């Protein structure tokens, strides 16, 4: 909720709309992961681009 | 007048489909390519 | 004649084959024998219904439809299924279709032969191998730049009221437990073997086993 009002979720991973929302989501959710486990080290530095990919072949 | 709109086509058409089907990079491909493939749209 | 009841059957049937088969004890002969009886009714599909009939370990000229007369069957499909948000491949109902070849080739009776088995029949004439993944290979994610990133929503947020989280806690108290997991974790990430529908590499319960090895730590060391 607080990640910018989380929108429907099937159809915002749907649609290949938008590359943005799902990268947050993916970032957001390990950080998520990582608080739990440790909240400790809150969180990590290292920025990156990600991939989608759209074939089977992978 | 002497053009091989044929290959041009060809690698254009395969260019074309992989493109814009993987909506992505086209490490494979080159932008002599892409220019056969505009070359070919103006004369078609 | 209940053509009402056995298509009510039949999407049931449809559905256990395909995907999300969340039932149990869905398999009937009789039931199956109804749907059978729909199809033939059904004139617009029997089409289908001839490709289905034609299950025998025979198969040459296979259907050979036009890709017109596939769409329209694929038409029909989601017309049938009534769920048709998506339009399925046809090699899973191939794929289907040999589970019921499975079914005709059974003198099989009052043993409880639960199938237990994926079936291998998506096969292309070709060989797969787990160290060979490393051949299917990321060159491709090489040849992929990554689409972008960006700074937006920046960096690190945190919890909002626990009263109002309280608050939607509420609406999920009464929710039933666990039969979430057992409907969508068991079901999806069984069938996520569906991805050896890449040349069926063999599925090996051995990784799958670690579950409970992994998980007992919890309790086994407090």
């Amino acid at each position: 909720s607080t990640l910018e009002m989380t929108q429907p979720l099937l159809e915002i991973f749907r649609n290949k709309a938008d590359t943005r929302q799902i990268a947050a989501v993916v970032f957001s959710t390990l950080a998520f992961i990582h608080n739990r486990f440790h909240p400790l080290v809150t969180n990590f530095t290292n920025k990156m681009e990600f991939v989608v990919t759209e074939t089977n072949d992978t | 007048e002497l053009i091989n709109m044929r290959r041009y086509r060809n690698a254009a058409r395969k260019l074309i489909h992989h493109y814009s089907l993987n909506s992505t990079s086209s490490t494979e491909y080159k932008i002599s390519d892409v220019v056969m493939t505009m070359i070919f749209l103006l004369r078609s | 004649i209940n053509m009402r009841r056995y298509r009510n059957a039949a999407r049931k049937l449809i559905h256990h084959y395909s995907l999300n088969s969340t039932s149990s004890t869905e398999y009937k002969i009789s039931d199956v024998v109804m749907t059978m009886i729909f199809l033939l009714r059904s004139e617009k599909y029997h089409s289908l219904f001839k490709l289905l009939e034609t299950t025998f370990d025979d198969y040459t000229c296979r259907p050979q439809m036009t890709q017109v007369q596939t769409d329209t069957l694929l038409d029909a499909v989601r017309s049938l299924l009534e769920m048709p948000s998506t339009t399925i491949d046809l090699t899973t109902v191939d794929i289907m279709r040999s589970s019921f070849a499975r079914c005709f080739n059974s003198p099989i009776m009052r043993y409880a032969k639960i199938v237990l088995l994926q079936n291998v029949a998506l096969q292309r004439d070709k060989r797969t191998t787990l160290e060979e993944l490393l051949i299917e290979r990321g060159e491709k994610i090489q040849m992929l730049q990554p689409q972008q990133y960006i700074n937006s929503g920046t960096e690190i947020p945190f919890c909002d009221d626990a009263e109002f989280l309280n608050r939607l806690l509420k609406h999920i108290d009464p929710y039933p437990l666990s039969r979430m997991y057992y409907n969508a974790a068991n079901t999806m990430f069984y069938t996520t073997m569906e991805n050896y529908a890449v040349s069926n590499c063999k599925f090996n319960i051995e990784d799958y086993n670690n579950i409970f090895k992994v998980m007992e730590n919890i309790r086994k060391h407090s």
